[PDB]
RNA sequence: AAUAAAC
């Protein structure tokens, strides 16, 4: 029973998984300012430059970033890979609540930012 | 890319079904038709339905009727298929296939008035009278077939060209009286919806149209214009009275056209809906919705409801042959039907997909009718949800064997007929004790004072005999020869005489002592049947026996005249027979290439093949053949089947009778099987756990069964290699059981076990619920399923949103009233050792939760020494109508071991739920990637990390609309959407990062997606809520696609049925997997990815196939199996019609090889290695 | 000002979830065939649990005939709108005002999500590509803006001297077609912005333009009589066909999914049907607007069935075969409607005024007296 | 931070 007992497919190298790894013929998106967001995460530049940055198909991270962006949680950012913040969706980076820290307490419930004291 | 469709279980359940006379107008016989394949029943009298025929077709049977010509012998069929397609189709004599009389393509491009997408289904109506017969085609256009070298040609009546503008068409029927053959029409011309009703109050009509065939005009008569808005199916009343009802959901109408229109009402939802005039009818509150009815004689009416309960309404009629009133009373519940037929007085099938369709029994009480439960057609109904799981109780003597060893369990059908299906594919013994005798090949038992005695092995210099009882334990005495070997041991008489025969000598037995004994060139074989003993030499010499009282054999030597030298032999007798001109009879089959039936008292031929081992399809009167056998099987040993072995290659024939000759010819049947002193290979036993059959030995066995159902089962036995020898066993510590050699010479008493039914195409244990199975999950540590149910509640309150908190609101009506139905959902806990539900081992739902997903889900752990843990994941959400916001919830459940409650060994297993807690949103599908559970909440679709207690999430992206399955491999994660496409997924991991890789630019309806596996090819295979299969495949170095953001379709195929359900299992081909599915239908099919090479062999014999073969209803195989048009990348052969390439004759088999140039022995092995590495379950 | 930082009090928006109909929908779908196997909603207040989406009653296309009032999503400096479209996941509606701006519209609870200043003009075209890329709106100076899904402001370009009035592309997303009000309907490639050919000939203003879903024709409507309706060829650049069909000042053309089927709105009073094989015969005509019928949507599942708008706020719902209208709300919409766009599951439905309003339909509840100021 | 809180 559950296939992973019968149909253990982890001995298998796709072809899948090879094109992924070195991109196999990605075309370089046009129109420069784009964003893109929901792309894979480069492995060219994590090991080495992959060149072509800001006109390259998939995002580049670097390890300044600290907190969590309120438009990312959306979907709209239009500053990309070039903002201040973090894009993951880690909920313990998240902004204070405004909400907090001038008007009292906050309305609803299940308000996603960090609630302190 | 390059694949095949084949499939293994022919589709069960029944949708159309009537009452006709198939074979012949002296009985009658029970039609029923389903998805693409015709069945006939007759009726034996306790009663039981009995199989005649079965059809096959390449297109899904969408309407059904049946007319009888004028001059014809029999009942002709009108098959109605899809886009437009009718069939007139008649039984025939003779060769005992379909003659087909007529096609008619309707489809034309000028015909769909600009519409491209066709919902309207054909309906094929024919006249009491049999004058004509129509069919509307679209919706919009009605065919008339006239009737009396036997047809007339057709003519298409445009229908909204007409008066009263129709416009929308419900249901039409012909009428009783009527000279001219009147069609009334139940029609809209203003079309409304249930739910907007105070702008279109009730708009439904009537025309009775009057049909001139010969004058070919049309005039209005009859009509009404003010019906209730809902109107389902109208019902035509038949002669005496006249007429017709028409079933509304709320009421019921009696229309007539000299009588002013009698209707009344039946709940209270007729308040402020309908303006018809309308009674109040007494004692009732039942709708009208999905109900099936027929009349019974005349003036009374079964009427099968939605809940499958029975009313019996008696039209109430005066002295004028009107209406009065009506009158309902509350029979006996039976199933969800799909149809409903009056077959003989007091008989009434149910034709139903989902549940069994079963038979009835109806006296009267002492007008009011009591329903008996005659027999019931097992049926595996609409497959919702089907996990792959392992059985409990394999003996230990098979334990060691290389496959896995596991077996599907099935929800099927749904409601009050909800069910678990334990489907199996070949028969796994019960060893009971287990020996090694070496040496010794062949083996017979007989019965000695009905148990079996004696055990009797013929070795190559002496013969073992072994005595039975308390142990069974070797014999030493006298009575049988152990000088030599024995060619044949056998029963005389009535099982009170014994007779072997050895290579020099022939010698009675009464017991283990000797009777006496009789001399003779070495015998070969012997054939011992009824009273007589046939025995044949290795030059063709044959001798003839028999019992004669004084107990003594006499000889009586065959008056033959050998024109050539006698190969093989059977005899045959006639307990219910059909071989007219307990009768014996002996067949003979010589070398010259013939075969020969021989009526043995006398020895006059009776029946000649002039060309025998060729495999011809029909036999009629006037190579190295094996071993023949004739034996008769099912009720009262009714049907005869003749078995061959000819040259590697099973053949086996069929009986049906036909007009100094034998009135019978032989029919061949298909197959699945392939065979790659003198020892039997078909031996034929009696009453094996009650089942009659053969058991045919070689490299792979097949128990061949035949029950009173008369249907053909043919059951494979892989475990434990090839079979040498068998015989049946009856014993005091085995029962009813077998008893067979081991390749490796290890006997072993055997009893089949016992909770399977091995009735069905596949041996099928099925669970009945009694309520709708949705969801099942093998759960591999503590070895159990868990079964997401429903029950149906009556709903009695109404949520709403007032911005602080929710407000139920009271439904509060008059006692006159149906109730909404409410549906709860439980989890349940099926144990498969008894497969009894696990008391105390249910989780219950909230009051409006509905299970939306459940599967089983590896979670990675720190506990055991790999990661993953193997939990139950059910992702659940509140459905509380459109006016409030649907929630969800994510439960994570884990089975655990506990101490046993006393007395109940089945509850040692009980849930324990890790995580509980409602989610932001509606959940609607879950995944395992690494041990990452994946869940997608809305528009997106999270993936969480469960820690000791709780799920942290660690990644998403936007998703589209709604998300209903997802599976994945190797954090590539497929998604499937209900209308757009769909989205495969990639998850790197060292970032917590999901991105979207590529996606199905087009709008696609997805049912469920699979992962078709090469040796490096990765295919997504996808059905189309149009049943259709394709595979898309992620190719960025192409450039039809976009670079990397389209999918690809590579291989298109159209499948007969809907496919919710996908397993992936290894075939027994160095990497592939076959991507097995069980279609909606109650079928179960296959993709099997082969190479380009062995692929374009078969187009070249599947284009041959299609074309150069009188196919079924004159079908064309190819534009059946075109994709979506019942553009096309189509690359999946069809294997159910290379499947008719086994079917041909040896002569015949060879004229297509040489038209598409190759040997004949190459094809065979092209098509049979696809049904070797195809035998699991 | 709203900045988004004073508070307010938690309030519970009117939902119209359509999450509960689908998931109903898929526990159908196993033990249905098709409509004939359906147990029916019946016209009770209790029954509500039984609605399906209109991709569950296929036939029956009278269900999405959205007369049940949702909610009027005004903006605070009360613009009049003239484009509304969906984003193609349904999430979210942007809105096209006459100050360039876009707001938009969540798309349950349609409170409010953002607003952006697109255009220096009244937006006068917005079309989305046939996947989730890419967004075209031009606007009444005559720029040509691309639009990401997250509203990030990517290249632009100025096609027309004059207000462009209508866009469409391809049945790929590589060339679009921008008709303006100098008469020239000029033909763009998309990854260039390669103005490849320009349709002169029209003779007039031209004020719509569809492009085929398959076969490639680009057909063009007009502000003069003599030309009224163009087909247009996007390769040769040659005028195909000239279709003679109305008085005056054709404002929209349309084109089902299908491609069988040209419907055209005019000013004189009419919509009407054309069979593209067939031109010179006709189709139905659609009578029942009083006034001007300036806008028209096709529906996204029921093929056949449109909805309609009126220059005198009139909404009204038509149906392939049948010669009356299906259902409307006669001068119940205040104002001229310019636009409208169905939800992508075809439940919902919106409008967009001369007011500065703009209002969501939905399917009317089983039971329900339809008493409101918009029915009776 | 770029309108998170715009009945
Ligand atoms: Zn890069
Ligand atoms: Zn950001
Ligand atoms: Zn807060």
């Amino acid at each position: 029973g559950m296939q992973e007992i019968i149909a253990s497919v982890d001995h298998i190298k796709f072809d899948l998984e090879i094109a992924v790894e070195q991109q196999l013929g990605a075309q370089p998106l046009p129109f420069p300012g784009m964003d893109k967001s929901g792309a894979a995460v480069c492995e060219f530049f994590l090991k080495a430059a992959c060149g072509k940055g800001g006109m390259c198909p998939f995002r580049h991270i670097s390890g300044e970033k600290t907190v969590v962006c309120k438009h990312w949680l959306r979907g709209l950012c239009k500053k990309g890979d070039q903002c201040e913040f973090l894009h993951e969706y880690d909920m313990t980076k998240m902004p204070e609540c405004y909400f907090y820290s001038k008007f009292g307490e906050c309305s609803n419930k299940e308000c996603p930012f960090l609630h302190i004291d | 890319m390059y694949a095949v469709y084949k499939q293994a279980h022919p589709p069960t359940g029944l949708e159309f079904s009537m009452y006709c006379n198939f074979f012949n107008n002296s009985e009658r016989n029970l039609v029923v038709a389903g998805t693409s394949q015709l069945y006939v029943y007759r009726l034996n009298r306790r009663e039981k339905l009995e199989l005649a025929a079965s059809f096959s077709f390449f297109g899904n049977v969408m309407s059904m009727a049946s007319v009888q010509l004028a001059g014809a012998k029999r009942d002709a069929l009108l098959l109605s298929f899809k886009d437009a397609k009718l069939s007139v189709v008649e039984y025939d004599p003779g060769t005992h296939d379909l003659k087909t009389l007529s096609l008619h393509y309707f489809e034309e491009p000028e015909l769909r008035d600009g519409f491209v997408q066709n919902v309207h289904t054909p309906r094929v109506r024919v006249d009491p009278d049999g004058r004509c017969a129509a069919m509307l085609v679209y919706g919009t256009r009605l065919v008339v077939l006239p009737f009396r070298s036997s047809f007339l040609p057709s003519y298409i009546i445009d229908v909204r060209a007409l008066d009263e503008k129709l416009l929308n068409i419900i249901d039409l029927q012909f009428l009783h009286g009527y000279y001219e053959p009147t069609l009334l029409i139940l029609f809209e011309p203003n079309q409304t919806w249930p739910g907007r009703v105070a702008v279109r109050q009730d708009t439904c009509s009537i025309v009775a149209i009057s049909l001139n065939i010969t004058q070919k005009v049309h005039p209005v008569i009859w009509s009404l214009t003010s019906l209730p808005f809902d109107c389902t199916q109208a019902l035509a009343v038949p002669k005496p009275i006249g007429g017709v009802v028409v079933f509304a959901v709320n009421s019921l109408l009696y229309l007539n056209q000299s009588v002013p229109p009698y209707g009344v009402a039946l709940n209270s939802l007729t308040t402020g809906t309908t303006a018809f005039p309308l009674r109040t009818q007494e004692g009732v509150r039942i709708t009208l919705d999905c109900a099936q009815a027929t009349f019974i004689s005349y003036d009374k009416m079964v009427i099968s409801l939605k809940g499958g309960e029975i009313y019996v309404l008696t039209l109430i009629t005066d002295g004028m042959r009107s209406v009065r009133a009506f009158h309902f009373d509350k029979a006996a519940a039976s199933v969800l039907t799909t149809s409903m037929v009056t077959m003989e007085p007091g008989y009434l099938f149910l034709g139903s997909r989902l549940g069994n369709s079963l038979l009835l029994k109806y006296t009267e009480k002492l007008a009011t009718y009591s329903f008996e439960v005659c027999d019931s057609i097992l049926n595996i109904g609409p497959c919702a949800n089907a996990a792959v799981g392992e059985p409990a109780f394999l003996s230990e003597e098979f334990q060691n064997s290389p496959e896995p060893d596991l077996e599907i369990v099935v929800c099927s059908g749904h409601g009050k007929n909800g069910a678990l299906s334990v489907l199996q594919k070949s028969i796994r013994p019960q060893v009971v004790t287990t020996f090694e005798l070496p040496g010794c090949y062949d083996m017979w038992t007989v019965i000695a004072p009905r148990r079996h005695g004696f055990l009797i092995l013929s070795r190559e210099d002496s013969t073992m005999i072994l005595q039975t009882g308390q142990e069974i334990m070797e014999l030493d005495t006298s009575g049988f020869a152990t000088q030599g070997p024995t060619v044949f041991a056998g029963n005389i008489g009535d099982n009170r005489y014994i007779v072997q025969v050895s290579p020099l000598g022939i010698r009675l037995l009464e017991g283990v002592n000797q009777l006496h004994f009789i001399p003779v060139a070495p015998i070969v074989q012997c054939a011992v049947a009824d009273p007589y003993v046939v025995i044949m030499s290795a030059e063709g010499h044959v001798t003839m026996f028999l019992l004669k009282s004084d107990h003594r054999l006499a000889l009586h030597k065959p008056p033959l005249h050998h024109q050539s030298k006698v190969i093989t032999l059977c005899l045959y007798r006639d307990l219910s027979g059909m071989f007219t001109t307990p009768t014996h009879w002996c067949l003979l089959v010589r070398e010259n290439g013939t075969m020969e039936i021989y009526q043995l008292p006398d020895w006059r031929l009776v029946f000649l093949v002039k060309n025998f081992p060729v495999g011809q399809r029909v036999l009629v009167d006037s190579p190295l053949v094996k071993e023949v056998l004739l034996v008769a099987l099912g009720s009262r040993q009714s049907r005869p089947y003749l078995l061959v072995h000819v040259d590697q290659e099973l053949l086996i024939y069929e009986a049906f009778p036909h007009d100094g000759n034998l009135k019978v010819r032989f029919k061949k049947v298909p197959h699945n099987i392939n065979f790659r002193g003198r020892v039997a290979r078909f031996r034929y036993f009696e009453d094996i756990y009650g089942y009659s059959g053969v058991f045919i030995c070689g490299p792979s066995p097949h128990w061949l069964l035949v029950t009173g159902r008369g249907a053909l089962r043919l059951h494979p036995m892989a475990i434990d290699g090839p079979v040498d020898s068998f015989a049946p066993f009856h014993n005091v510590n085995c029962p009813r059981g077998f008893l067979y050699f081991n390749r490796q010479g290890e006997l072993r008493i055997s009893v089949l076990p016992a909770y399977l039914s091995y009735d069905a195409p596949w041996p099928v244990r099925k669970i009945p619920l009694r309520c709708t199975a949705h969801y099942v999950a093998y759960h591999v540590e503590s070895k159990v399923y868990a079964v997401a149910t429903s029950t149906n509640t009556p709903c009695a309150r109404i949520p709403r949103m007032t911005g602080e908190e929710k407000e139920f609101e009271t439904i509060e009506r008059d006692e006159r009233y149906i109730h909404p139905q409410q549906e709860a959902f439980s989890i349940q806990l099926i144990s498969p050792v008894s497969w009894e539900a696990i008391p105390n081992a249910r989780i219950e739902l909230q009051e409006w939760e509905h299970v939306t997903c459940m599967k089983t889900v590896s979670l990675r752990s720190e506990e055991t020494v790999s990661g993953l843990k193997g939990y139950v994941a059910a992702g659940t959400c509140l459905m509380q109508g459109e006016e409030v916001t649907c929630r969800g919830r994510i439960l994570i459940m884990d089975v655990i071991e506990v101490v046993p409650e006393p007395g109940q060994p089945l509850t040692k297993n009980k849930f324990k739920v890790l995580y509980e807690k409602e989610q932001k949103g509606p959940v609607t599908a879950l995944c395992h990637c690494n041990g990452h559970l994946v869940s997608a909440i809305g528009q997106k679709i999270f993936l969480w990390s469960l820690r000791a207690s709780e799920l942290t999430g660690m990644a998403f992206i936007d998703t589209q609309l709604y998300i209903h399955q997802m599976i994945s491999v190797k954090n590539f994660i497929l998604a499937a959407d209900v209308m757009k496409s769909i989205s495969l997924l990639r998850y790197q991991e060292e970032s917590k990062t999901l991105s979207l890789v590529s996606r199905d630019a087009k709008p696609l309806e997805v049912y469920s997606v699979d992962f078709m596996v090469d040796n490096a090819q990765l295919g997504f295979l996808v059905s189309d809520r149009d049943r259709n299969l394709m595979v898309y495949m992620y190719l960025p170095e192409a450039k039809e696609s976009f670079g990397g953001m389209r999918l690809l379709r590579r291989a298109d195929f159209h499948v007969g049925a809907h496919v919710n359900t996908f397993w992936r299992t290894p075939c027994r081909w160095e990497n592939k997997h076959i991507t097995w599915f069980a279609t909606l239908d109650g079928g179960i099919g296959l993709l099997l990815p082969m190479q380009e090479k062995t692929y374009r062999r078969l187009l070249m014999l599947q284009n041959a196939l299609t074309t150069m073969l009188p196919h079924h209803a004159g079908l064309n195989p190819r534009a059946f199996r075109m994709l979506h048009v019942d553009n096309a990348v189509r690359n999946v052969l069809d294997g159910e019609l290379l499947n008719r390439y086994l079917y041909l004759s040896t002569m015949e088999r060879s004229e297509l090889a040489k038209k598409i140039g190759t040997t004949p022995d190459i094809i065979l092995d092209d098509l049979l290695e696809t049904d070797r590495v195809t035998a699991h379950f | 000002t709203f900045d988004g930082k004073r508070m307010r009090k938690a309030v519970n928006r009117k939902t119209i979830d359509y999450n509960p109909s689908v998931i109903k929908y898929l526990e159908n779908r196993i033990w249905q065939r098709d409509q004939r196997d359906m147990r029916a909603i019946q016209p009770d207040a209790g029954y509500y649990n039984d609605l399906v989406p209109p991709i569950g009653m296929l036939n029956n296309p009278m269900n999405a005939v959205t007369t049940k009032f949702v909610r009027t999503s005004t903006n605070k400096v009360k613009c009049p709108v003239f484009v509304v479209r969906w984003t193609p996941e349904g999430r979210r509606l942007v809105t096209g005002a006459s100050s360039g701006e876009f707001t938009l519209w969540n798309g349950l609870t349609f409170n409010f999500e953002t607003i952006l200043q697109a255009h220096d003009s009244p937006v006068r075209a917005m079309t989305w590509s046939h996947n989730d890329m890419w967004m075209l709106t031009a606007d009444h100076g005559g720029y040509v803006k691309y639009w990401q899904s997250n509203m990030n402001n990517v290249k632009m370009f100025q096609a027309h001297k004059e207000a462009i009035r209508e866009a469409s592309f391809s049945p790929t997303d590589n060339k679009f077609a921008t008709c303006s009000d100098d008469g020239t309907v000029r033909i763009w490639d998309f990854l260039r912005c390669h103005e490849e050919r320009i349709l002169r000939g029209h003779g007039a203003d031209v004020k719509c333009v569809d492009w085929h879903p398959t076969k490639g024709l680009v057909v063009s409507g007009s502000k003069d009589s003599q030309q009224p309706i163009k087909f247009w060829d996007p390769k040769t650049g040659q005028s195909l066909a000239t279709l003679h069909a109305h008085k005056n000042t054709v404002m929209e053309v349309k084109l089902n999914l299908n491609g069988n089927w040209l419907l055209t709105a005019s000013r004189d009073h009419l919509c009407k049907l054309f069979d593209i094989r067939n031109l010179k015969e006709e189709l139905q005509v659609f009578r029942g607007h009083k006034k001007e019928a300036t806008a028209v949507a096709w529906h996204p599942v029921h093929e056949g069935l449109f909805a309609s708008g009126g220059s005198d706020g009139s909404l009204l719902f038509w149906h392939v075969g049948v010669e009356k209208e299906v259902g409307g709300m006669e001068m119940a919409h205040e104002g001229m409607i310019w636009s409208l766009a169905w939800h992508p599951l075809g439940h919902i439905l919106c409008s967009g005024s001369n007011d500065h309003t703009s209002k969501f339909w939905t399917r009317n509840r089983p039971g329900d007296k339809m008493r409101d100021r918009y029915n009776l």
